[PDB]
RNA sequence: UGAAGUCAAGUCCCUAUGGUCUUUAUACGUUGGGCUACACACGUGUUACAAGGGUAAAUACAAAAAGACGCAAAAAAGUAAUUUUGAGCAAACCUUUAAAAAUUACCUUAGUUCAGAUUGUUUUAUGAAAUUCUAAAACAUGAAGAUGAAAUCGUUAGUAAUUG
RNA sequence: AAUCUUACCAACGUUUCAGGCUUUAUCAGUAGUAUGAUUAAUAUCAAAAUUAUAUGAUUUAGUACGGAAUUGCAUGGCUGUCGUCAGUUCGUGCUGUGAAGUUUAGGAUUAAGUUCUUUUUAACGAAUGCAACCCUAUAAGUAAGUUUUUAUUUUAAAAUAACU
C-alpha cells in the first residue's frame, strides 16, 4: 500500500540538490553518494549510479535501476539485526 | 477608629522629581512604612464618582470583610448610573432631532483595490482568484499590509517555470 | 492486484460549478453569482480545492501569551530580583566544600 | 492588564498598650529559656509576643512562619529539638486560653526529616497539636502553608495548619 | 501513610474564599498564571528593597551588606497579597 | 412613537445565590455557608430611579431567570508514578444569570455616518461595566435600537 | 403525534392505559401528553403516574384502587456511578495472589 | 553547534519581548507609555486637573512632559500654557537637557507659546548643548517650519549657535549609520530655506546611493528638490553626478515606473493605472533558480541536455 | 549553561515563533498543492518550496513549564500534572472544586 | 436536547420522465434600467430610508489576543417599506442564500473585519447592493 | 470522604535537597536509528465459535459533555471511507450524539449469507515526512475457533449482563 | 514512542549564561526579514528584490555554569497497602510496692470507641477518626421566569390549502 496518487511523492531539500547537482553533470562522488531522509522517493533520473545508504553506525551500497524506481530508499535497507534463539 | 489615608491618582507626576536626582538615603518603601496610616495608587477617576475601594475596613480578617467590598461596590453603581443613562438618553435624543442625509459612505481597507491593477494572466487564475476571496473576508486576523503583501507571493505562481524546475 | 471494472454510468459526476455555462447562464445561476460578489462565497466542484485552508484558523501566539508571561521564572520576566539568601547559601556550601576537597586531598 | 488599578497599602486596626502590666510580665516570666535561642536572630521579645497576637487575630499564615525560619535557620542544626518543646508549652500551656475569645480554635505543625542528626542517621517526626484541626467537617475552615528549611545535613519541610469559625 | 485527600478544595466553593475573589471566562490561563507573577513580584519588591538597586545600576552615573541583609525591613512583616475584579477595575 | 429597546445581559457568580424568603429561616446546619447575596441590585435599579425615567424614554418589563453549568478539568493522577487508580478528579461549578429589560422610545435615531455607531453602541457598552459587583461580574451584553439610514 | 404511530408495539401501549381500564371512563375524554427524555420504557411508565395524577383530581374516588396498584408512586431508583478503579458499578478487577 | 544560536535570538527580538520599559523611567525624565486607552484618558484628567485647579504646586518635570505630549499629539490648548509659564523662573539654569528639549519642542510646534516661554528653554538648550542628542536636534528643525509665532531669522540665529556643533560633531555615528536622520534633517532645511555647505557636502556623500530609500516619496522629493537647485544654482558643489543615480533608481525598479514618471514629474493615479493594467512591460520575469547568483549553471544545463540529443 | 527547564522552555518558543511569521507562506503553498484542479507541476513546484524551509521549527511538542515534564498536560489551566497536586493541596487553583457528582 | 437525523424515502425512483415535475427559471426576462426605479419613489424626490434593529455586543473578555471577539454586528432589515412584487421576492430570497428571511425582515451579518465600524459600513454596502439588485426586476 | 503509624514498601529519572563523583566531558545542539526485535511461557483486555443469531429495507425515543491554533447544519457528488460548500453560534438561543430493541422479508443448523485474522492493490484523511513505524473504506483473499483440564475470579438492584 | 518526545546507540559539531545591567574593542552600506545560496541537519556565507522602523549589529571580562551520574538504608515532597477495618492519644484524679491499669472493662444496641443506660465508694472531661453538615436522584411547601425553556390560550400579517 501507499499514498494516494495525487499525494504527490517526497523528496527532500537533499536530493532536489543532488538531481540538480545530476543536471549539471557532476558525478557523485563521497559525500554526495551519501542518502539520508529514507521516506524520500528513489527519483528516476539517477539510473545508473551509486548511494551509500545511512544506518545506525554504518553504511549500505546499491545502484539504481529502472525496477528500483518508485520504491523508497529505506525498504532495501535493514536496521534491526534479526534474533535467533541460541541452542 | 479607621486609621488615617492618603490617595494619588496621577496628581503624582506634579510632585515628582528629576532622575538625575533623587533620594539615595530614603526609600519611598521604607516612608509608606514608617508613615502612619495607609496609603492609595489608583489609576484616576472623575469629580461625580467614588473610590473603588472602601477607604476603609470594619474587620481585618479576609472572610469577614470582603462582604463589606460587595456592600461597597453596589454603593458605588449609583452615582456612575444617572451619569450613564442621562447620556443614553441625551444622545438618542440628538439623532431623532437631527436632520436626514444620505449616507456619508467611507472608505474600508480591502485587497480588490490591488487586484484590479494586475494584468490578465494573473487575474484569470484560479488560485489568485481563490486567493482574494478568502483573504478579504474569512480572515480578519490580517491587516491591510498582509494581505497585499499575500497576493505578490501567490502572483509568483501564475508566471511561467524554468527548466531546471521542471 | 489491482481489480478494475467497468462501470457503465457515464457523464462528468455533476456540480454546482461544473453546470455553469457563462456563455449561457440562467437567471438563477447570475443571481447565485451576484451573491458571491456581496460575501464573498466560493463555487468549486466536488473535488478539492485550497479555500478550506485559506478559510481556516490558526492562532499560535496564544500559545507564545502563556511563554510571555514568565510567571514561572521572575528573573527572566523581572529582572530586578535577586534572591539574595539562596545565593548566600549557595555560596557557604561552596566553600566549605572547597575546605573539605584540599583537606582531604592532602589525607 | 488593559484595566484600571488601585493598590492600597493598608495597615491592621489592631493596635497594643503603651504600659507593661501584669498581663505582659506573666508571659515574659515563661518564654525566658528561649531568649538565648532568640538572641541569635537579633530579634526582639515585645515584637515575638505581638506577632503571635496578630497571627491568632488575622489568621496569616505567612506571618508567623517567616519568625520561626528566622529563627531555625540562625540557630545551630544540634538545637532545633529544644526550641520546639519550649514552643510546644508556649502555646499548649499559655496561649491555649486565648482560643475562645478570638472565635479560634485549632493548631497543628508537623515537620519531617532529621531536625537534629549528622550524616547518616534516622529520620524523625515532631508534631505540635492544641484545638481542633479537622478536615471532613466541611462546614469548619481552614489555612494552609507548606514550607521549606535548609541546613547542612538535608532538608526539613513544616506544615502550618490553622482553624477558625 | 494515610491519605489525606484535598481537604481546601473539598471545603472552598462552599465554606472559603479562594486566595483571590475573582473569575473569569476564556482567560482562566491568563489570570491564574499573571496574579502568580504578581504576588512574588511585589514580595520580592518589599522584602527585598530594590529602590536601591534601581538607583545604583539600572540608572546611568555621569550600606552593601546593608541592603544585601535587608536591614531596613527586618521589621516588616507582610500578610497576604490579595486581588480583585470589577467594574473594569 | 413607542418604539423598543432590548439589553440582554448574563452574569457569573460561583457561590450560591440566596433566597430572599430565607433570610429570616435558615438551618444552623447550612448557616456557615457562603452565598452571592445581594445579586438583586440590578432589580433594585429600576425602583431608585422611578422617579427619573421620563415618559418619553422608559423602562418596563425587567426580569430575571437562573442557570447552573458544569466545566470538566480531567481527573488527574495524584502520584508521580506507578499509580492509575490513584486519580483526584477536578472540576468547576458556575451560575449564570440572565437579565433582559425593554425600554420604550418616542424618538428614533437618525444616522448619516460611520462615527455615529461609534457614538451610541461602543463607548456605553464598554462603559456598562459599572453595572456589576464583585462575585457577580458580566460576560456578554447586548443592546438594540431601530434606527433609519438614507441609502442611496 | 399519533398513538400507534409513536408507541408501535403494545406493551408500551397497555401501560399508558392501565389506568384508563381501572376507571371506567372510557371514550369520555381526549388525551393529549407530550414527553421528553428517556428510553421508550421509561417514557411510558411515566404517563401512568400523570393520567393516574390527572384523573383523581377529577375523580378522587379512585384514590384507593390507584394506592394498590402502585400508579402514582414515582421511581428515584436511578443508574449508579462509575468508580475509578473499577469498571462501573459494582465491578472490580481481577484479584491476582502470586 | 551553540546553542541559542543567533537566528534564534532574533525571533525573541523581533516579536519584542527582549526589553524591560519600567528601565526608561530612569533613563529618561520623560516617560509616558500610552500603550492602551486607559493611559490616555490618564492624560485628559490631568488637563483638567489643572483648568480646575488653580492654585497649584509643580516641579520641572512635570510641567515640561505634559507639554512634549501635547506637542507630539497636538491637542490645542490656548489655556494650559499661561497656566504654567508663571513657574518658569522656578527652574532657571536647573533644567536637564531631555526636559529642556521637551518644552522648547513643544512651545514651538504648539503655535500657542509666548515670547517669554520660548527665551526660557534657548537659554537652556545651550546650556547643555554638548550632552543633547542629535536626533534631538533634529526634531527641533522640523518645528520650526511648523511654527508661526515666531519670524524664520531669529530661528535661523539660533540654528547657527545651538544647533551645528550638535551635528556636525556627532554626525558620523549619530546620523551617518541612520538614513532617518538624514531625510529628516534635509527635508527640514529647505523647508527652512537655510542652505550651509558643511552638511550639503557631508549629507549627499550618502544619501541617493542608500538603500534605505524605500519609500518612493523619499526617494522623489530628493530628486524634486536636486533638480530644482540647478535651476537656481544655489549651491557651489557640483551635484550632477547624484542626480544621475536617482533615475536609474526611478527607472529601474519596477514599482516606480508604476507609480511615478521621470518626464512628466508627478506620481500616477489609482485611475491611470488601471489603464496600463494589462501593459506587461517587465522582461523574462519567472520562477527559477540560481539565476541572479550564477546564471553559469543554467548554462551549463542548456549544454548537458543537448548533449544527450 | 543552562538548567534544562529554562532552556527546553525557548526551545518549545522558538518552534512557535518560526510557525507564527511563516503562517502565511506555509498556507498559501499548501493551499496550492491541495487544489485539484490546477496542473501537477504547479502543484509539485509549492512543495518544493513547502519542504525547503527550516523543519526543525516545526517538531512542537508540549512542555511544562514549572516541572520540565512534557507528557501530561492540563489544557484548561496550561500547567502540568505534578504541579497541581500540589497547589490543590493549598488552595491555589481559582474556582476549582472536587466534583461529587 | 436534539432528536436524530433520518433521511426519509420522499421522493419515489423511478417515475416517468412526462409525469415528472419540472419548472423554469422565471427570472429569465429582460432587467429594469435605473430610471425605472428612480420613477417609483416619486413622494421621496430621489431620497430611500431603511428601518433596521442593529445588536451588538461587548465582553469583558475581549482583550490581549481574544480582542477580535467584539467584531460581529448583526442587523435586520424591514421590508414594508420595499414594495416587493412576487418575482422581487423571490431574487431576494435567493442572494442571501439559505438564510433566515420573513415577510417582515431578515438578518445580515459581517465578522469581515477586526474593528465592528469596518464591518458595519459593509453592512449598508450589502443592503445597497441588495436592493438595487432586487428592484432591478419588475 | 479514609485516623495514629507499620511494611528501613517505592521513587533522588517531574521539581527541591545533604553527602559523593565528574567539569575538553558522565555537560550541550542537530541528523539518522532505537524503545515496535522473537524460541518458549505468564498477567490483563477486546472480538468470536452462532438462529433469544447474521443480513437487507423502511424507519423511534437519551442523558452527560465539548466547542474558535473550533463545532461545523441545509443542498450536492461519491459505492463507501469522505470531499466540495461554510448559513449560524463564542452559546438552555446555532451546531456536533445513538445503538440494542420493535415491524416486514430472506438465510434454515451447515466450519455455514457464522467467525473474521492474515496478505495483495487502488482509493480516503492528518502531517514537512508513513519504508523502518499510523488509522479507516472498497474489490479480493476467508486461517484458527464448534463454548474450553486441574484450578480460579467478580456481584448483592436499577447490581450482573447487554447496548451504544 | 512515526520526527520532537527520549533519557539509550552511532556520527558531525559546540566549550560556557536566555533576558536585563556594567564593561573592552572594532564595523556602519551596513543591518534585518514571509529573501537568496550553502550542509544530511543545526551551523556557515551573502546584495536580485523588499523592509529602514530613533539612540544600532558583532566582540572581551563579570553578574548562583551545568548534570535523568550515584546513595530512597542520609531526607523532604507525592503516593500505595494493612483499612473505610474502628481504633490511636493527652490533662487531672483514683487503684497497685512496681511494669501498668482504669477512663477505652458491665447490660443492650450499632455498619461502627455507634448511641442509650443509675453496672460500680471512683472516673469526669477533651482532641482525632467513624458519623453528620455539602453534592446527585424523590414527594410535599414557598420564591423567580427567559425573544434562549415547555405547554394551554389569544391578537395581527404573509404563503399554501380551502372556498366564507
Ligand atoms: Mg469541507
Ligand atoms: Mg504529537
Ligand atoms: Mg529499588
Ligand atoms: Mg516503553
Ligand atoms: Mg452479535
Ligand atoms: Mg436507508
Ligand atoms: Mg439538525
Ligand atoms: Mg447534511
Ligand atoms: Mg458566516
Ligand atoms: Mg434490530
Ligand atoms: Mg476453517
Ligand atoms: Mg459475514
Ligand atoms: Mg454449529
Ligand atoms: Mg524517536
Ligand atoms: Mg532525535
Ligand atoms: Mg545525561
Ligand atoms: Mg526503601
Ligand atoms: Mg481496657
Ligand atoms: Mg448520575
Ligand atoms: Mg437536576
Amino acid at each position: 500500500m501507499g499514498k494516494s496518487h495525487w499525494r504527490l511523492k517526497y523528496i527532500s531539500k537533499s536530493i532536489i540538490s543532488k538531481i540538480i547537482k545530476e543536471s549539471i553533470g557532476i558525478k557523485i562522488k563521497k559525500k554526495i553518494s551519501v542518502i539520508m531522509n529514507k521516506s524520500s522517493t528513489i527519483p528516476s533520473s539517477l539510473t545508473d549510479n551509486t548511494f551509500y545508504i545511512h544506518k545506525g553506525y554504518k553504511f549500505r551500497e546499491l545502484k539504481i535501476k529502472d525496477y528500483h524506481v518508485g520504491f523508497k530508499f529505506g525498504e532495501f535497507i535493514l536496521t534491526r539485526k534479526p534474533n535467533i534463539f541460541p541452542k | 477608629n479607621p486609621l488615617p489615608r492618603l490617595q494619588v491618582d496621577n496628581t503624582s507626576l506634579w510632585s515628582l522629581d528629576q532622575n538625575s536626582e533623587l533620594p539615595e538615603d530614603t526609600s519611598p518603601e521604607e516612608q509608606i512604612i514608617n508613615c502612619e496610616g495607609n496609603i492609595t495608587f489608583h489609576s484616576g477617576l472623575q469629580d461625580y464618582e467614588i473610590p473603588a475601594f472602601p477607604e476603609t475596613l470594619s474587620s481585618y480578617i479576609t472572610h469577614y470583610q470582603i462582604p463589606s467590598i460587595e456592600k461597597w461596590s453596589i454603593f458605588r453603581q449609583f452615582p456612575n448610573m444617572y451619569h450613564w443613562w442621562q447620556k443614553f438618553y441625551e444622545t438618542n435624543k440628538k439623532l431623532s432631532e437631527q436632520p436626514l442625509v444620505r449616507y456619508q459612505y467611507s472608505g474600508l481597507p480591502s485587497v480588490y483595490t490591488y487586484f484590479y491593477t494586475m494584468p490578465e494572466f494573473a487575474r484569470n487564475n484560479i488560485v489568485v482568484q481563490n486567493v482574494a476571496r478568502c483573504f478579504e473576508f474569512n480572515r480578519p486576523e490580517l491587516n491591510h499590509q498582509q494581505k497585499i503583501m499575500a497576493l505578490n507571493y501567490a502572483a509568483k505562481f501564475s508566471l511561467p517555470l524554468d527548466d531546471l524546475i521542471v | 492486484p489491482y481489480i478494475k471494472l467497468p462501470n457503465f454510468k457515464m457523464g462528468i459526476n455533476p456540480s454546482l460549478r461544473s453546470k455553469l455555462n457563462p456563455l449561457a447562464l440562467t437567471g438563477t445561476q447570475k443571481i447565485m453569482l451576484a451573491s458571491s460578489r456581496i460575501f464573498g462565497t466560493n463555487i468549486s466542484g466536488n473535488l478539492r480545492s485550497g479555500n478550506s485552508e485559506l478559510q481556516k484558523k490558526f492562532s499560535p501566539e496564544k500559545e507564545l501569551a502563556e511563554f510571555n508571561t514568565y510567571a514561572h521564572d521572575l528573573s527572566s520576566g523581572f529582572p530586578w530580583v535577586q534572591y539574595y539568601e539562596q545565593k548566600e547559601r549557595h555560596k557557604m556550601m561552596i566553600e566549605l566544600r572547597k575546605m573539605r576537597i584540599l583537606m582531604r586531598g592532602i589525607k | 492588564l488593559n484595566d484600571k488599578i488601585s493598590i492600597n497599602f493598608d495597615k491592621y486596626n489592631l493596635k497594643f498598650m503603651r504600659k507593661k502590666r501584669l498581663y505582659v510580665k506573666v508571659l515574659r516570666r515563661k518564654l525566658r529559656r528561649m531568649r538565648k535561642m532568640l538572641r541569635w536572630a537579633k530579634i526582639s521579645l515585645r515584637n515575638f509576643i505581638r506577632l503571635t497576637l496578630i497571627f491568632l487575630c488575622t489568621k496569616d499564615i505567612d506571618i508567623f512562619s517567616k519568625v520561626l525560619v528566622k529563627i531555625m535557620d540562625s540557630m545551630h542544626y544540634k538545637n532545633h529539638r529544644r526550641f520546639l518543646y519550649y514552643l510546644k508549652l508556649f502555646i499548649s500551656k499559655s496561649m491555649h486560653y486565648y482560643f475562645n475569645i478570638l472565635r479560634f480554635e485549632g493548631f497543628f505543625f508537623y515537620l519531617s526529616g532529621k531536625i537534629s542528626g549528622g550524616g547518616n542517621s534516622k529520620k524523625k517526626n515532631y508534631a505540635v497539636k492544641c484545638g481542633k484541626y479537622s478536615l471532613t467537617n466541611k462546614m469548619l475552615k481552614l489555612k494552609y502553608k507548606k514550607g521549606l528549611i535548609h541546613t547542612k545535613t538535608g532538608v526539613l519541610g513544616y506544615k502550618l495548619m490553622i482553624s477558625y469559625k | 501513610m494515610g491519605l489525606k485527600s484535598l481537604p481546601m478544595l473539598n471545603k472552598s466553593g462552599i465554606s472559603m474564599y479562594w486566595h483571590n475573589i475573582w473569575d473569569s471566562i476564556k482567560l482562566y490561563k491568563k489570570y491564574s498564571l499573571s496574579f502568580l507573577f504578581l504576588n512574588e513580584v511585589i514580595n520580592h519588591f518589599l522584602n527585598e528593597n530594590l529602590y536601591y538597586y534601581c538607583i545604583m545600576k539600572i540608572r546611568p552615573t555621569d550600606n552593601i551588606n546593608k541592603i544585601k541583609k535587608s536591614w531596613n525591613m527586618r521589621h516588616f512583616y507582610l500578610g497576604k497579597i490579595l486581588f480583585l475584579k470589577y467594574q473594569g477595575w | 412613537m413607542n418604539n423598543k429597546i432590548y439589553i440582554n445581559i448574563k452574569y457569573k457568580m460561583n457561590f450560591n445565590p440566596q433566597v430572599i424568603n430565607s433570610r429570616n429561616i435558615l438551618s444552623k446546619n447550612k448557616s456557615n455557608r457562603i452565598y452571592c447575596k445581594n445579586f438583586i441590585f440590578t432589580i433594585l435599579f429600576f425602583d431608585f430611579f422611578n422617579s427619573t425615567f421620563s415618559k418619553n424614554f422608559l423602562p418596563y418589563k425587567y426580569n430575571l431567570h437562573i442557570t447552573k453549568k458544569r466545566k470538566h478539568v480531567g481527573s488527574i493522577l495524584r502520584a508521580p508514578y506507578k499509580n492509575k487508580i490513584a486519580q483526584f478528579s477536578l472540576g468547576l461549578y458556575r451560575y449564570f444569570l440572565n437579565l433582559s429589560f425593554f425600554i420604550n422610545s418616542e424618538f428614533l435615531p437618525n444616522i448619516n455616518n460611520k462615527f455615529e455607531f461609534k457614538l451610541l453602541f461602543i463607548k456605553f457598552l464598554n462603559s456598562y461595566n459599572y453595572f456589576e459587583s464583585t462575585l457577580v461580574t458580566q460576560v456578554s451584553r447586548v443592546i438594540k435600537i431601530p434606527t433609519q439610514i438614507q441609502i442611496i | 403525534e399519533i398513538f400507534y404511530r409513536y408507541f408501535t408495539h403494545s406493551y408500551n401501549r397497555n401501560i399508558a392505559l392501565k389506568p384508563m381500564l381501572l376507571s371506567t371512563q372510557y371514550c369520555e375524554y381526549d388525551l393529549h401528553f407530550y414527553v421528553r427524555g428517556g428510553g421508550v420504557m421509561g417514557q411510558s411508565h411515566a404517563c401512568q403516574i400523570a393520567l393516574a395524577r390527572g384523573l383523581t383530581q377529577i375523580h378522587p374516588n379512585l384514590r384507593p384502587i390507584f394506592m394498590k396498584f402502585d400508579l402514582l408512586r414515582t421511581d428515584y431508583r436511578q443508574k449508579e456511578r462509575k468508580k475509578t478503579g473499577r469498571y462501573k458499578a459494582r465491578k472490580a478487577h481481577t484479584y491476582v495472589r502470586r | 553547534a551553540t546553542f541559542p544560536s543567533k537566528e534564534q535570538m532574533r525571533f525573541q527580538k523581533n516579536m519584542g519581548y527582549n526589553g524591560f520599559q519600567p528601565n526608561i523611567a530612569f533613563k529618561d525624565d520623560l516617560y509616558f507609555p500610552l500603550d492602551n486607552p486607559v493611559q490616555r484618558q490618564g492624560l485628559e484628567d490631568l488637563i483638567n486637573h489643572i483648568k480646575v485647579n488653580p492654585n497649584l504646586a509643580i516641579e520641572g518635570r512635570g510641567l515640561c512632559t505634559i507639554l512634549y505630549i501635547i506637542a507630539r499629539e497636538g491637542k490645542d490648548e490656548p489655556f494650559i500654557f499661561k497656566e504654567l509659564e508663571r513657574h518658569l523662573y522656578k527652574f532657571k539654569e536647573n533644567l536637564s537637557p531631555r526636559l529642556s528639549f521637551g518644552g522648547l519642542y513643544a512651545s514651538y510646534k504648539s503655535n500657542l507659546a509666548s515670547p517669554y516661554q520660548v527665551s526660557f528653554f534657548e537659554d537652556e538648550f545651550t546650556r547643555n548643548s554638548q550632552q543633547i542628542n542629535a536626533y534631538e536636534a533634529i526634531e527641533i528643525l522640523q518645528t520650526m517650519f511648523e511654527n508661526t509665532t515666531k519670524v524664520n531669522e531669529h530661528k535661523i540665529q539660533y540654528f547657527h549657535q545651538s544647533v551645528k556643533p550638535i551635528i556636525v560633531s556627532n554626525f558620523s555615528k549619530q546620523v551617518r549609520p541612520y538614513t532617518g536622520n538624514l531625510l529628516k534633517l534635509f527635508i527640514g532645511l529647505r523647508n527652512m530655506n537655510i542652505y550651509d555647505e558643511e552638511l550639503h557636502e557631508l549629507i549627499l556623500k550618502y544619501l541617493p546611493y542608500r538603500r534605505g530609500l524605500n519609500n518612493v516619496k523619499d526617494i522623489a522629493e530628493v530628486y524634486e528638490t536636486l533638480c530644482d537647485y540647478k535651476e537656481k544654482g544655489i549651491l557651489k558643489q557640483n551635484i550632477d553626478a547624484h542626480i544621475e543615480a536617482l533615475e536609474k533608481k526611478l527607472t529601474t525598479k519596477d514599482d516606480c515606473r508604476w507609480r511615478y514618471n521621470l518626464k512628466e514629474k508627478r506620481f500616477y493615479t489609482y485611475d491611470e493605472l488601471i489603464a496600463n493594467r494589462d501593459n506587461y512591460t517587465i522582461k523574462d520575469q519567472l520562477n527559477h533558480k540560481y539565476r541572479f547568483s550564477n546564471p553559469e549553471l543554467i548554462e551549463k544545463f542548456n549544454l548537458v541536455q543537448s548533449d544527450k540529443d | 549553561m543552562l538548567f534544562k527547564r529554562r532552556k527546553d522552555i525557548l526551545k518549545c518558543k522558538y518552534k512557535k515563533i518560526y510557525i507564527f511569521k511563516n503562517k502565511i507562506k506555509n498556507i498559501i503553498l499548501k493551499s496550492i498543492f491541495f487544489n485539484r484542479n490546477i496542473k501537477n507541476i504547479n502543484r509539485a513546484y509549492a512543495y518544493m518550496i513547502l519542504n525547503n524551509s527550516k523543519i526543525l521549527y516545526k517538531k512542537y511538542h508540549k512542555i511544562c513549564k514549572f516541572s520540565g515534564y512534557r507528557k501530561n498536560v492540563n489544557k484548561f489551566t496550561g500547567i502540568g500534572r505534578h504541579e497541581l497536586n500540589r497547589k490543590a493541596t493549598l488552595g491555589q487553583l481559582q474556582n476549582i472544586s472536587m466534583n461529587s457528582w | 436536547s436534539r432528536q436524530a437525523t433520518v433521511k426519509h424515502l420522499t421522493k419515489y425512483e423511478a417515475i416517468p420522465h412526462y409525469m415528472k415535475q419540472t419548472l423554469r427559471d422565471p427570472h429569465e426576462y429582460k432587467l429594469r434600467s435605473m430610471q425605472q426605479i428612480k420613477d417609483d419613489l416619486k413622494d421621496t424626490d430621489g431620497k430611500f430610508v431603511a428601518r433596521i434593529d442593529i445588536f451588538y455586543k461587548d465582553y469583558n473578555d475581549a482583550k490581549f489576543h481574544e480582542s477580535a471577539m467584539n467584531k460581529k454586528v448583526k442587523m435586520n432589515v424591514h421590508l414594508k417599506n420595499w414594495k416587493l412584487t412576487h418575482s422581487q421576492k423571490d431574487r431576494l430570497s435567493l442572494l442571501l442564500g439559505n438564510r433566515f428571511m420573513c415577510n417582515d425582515y431578515f438578518t445580515l451579518i459581517c465578522d469581515q473585519y477586526t474593528e465592528p465600524e469596518l464591518n458595519f459600513e459593509k453592512l449598508v454596502q450589502q443592503v445597497q447592493e441588495l436592493y438595487l439588485e432586487c428592484k432591478r426586476a419588475p
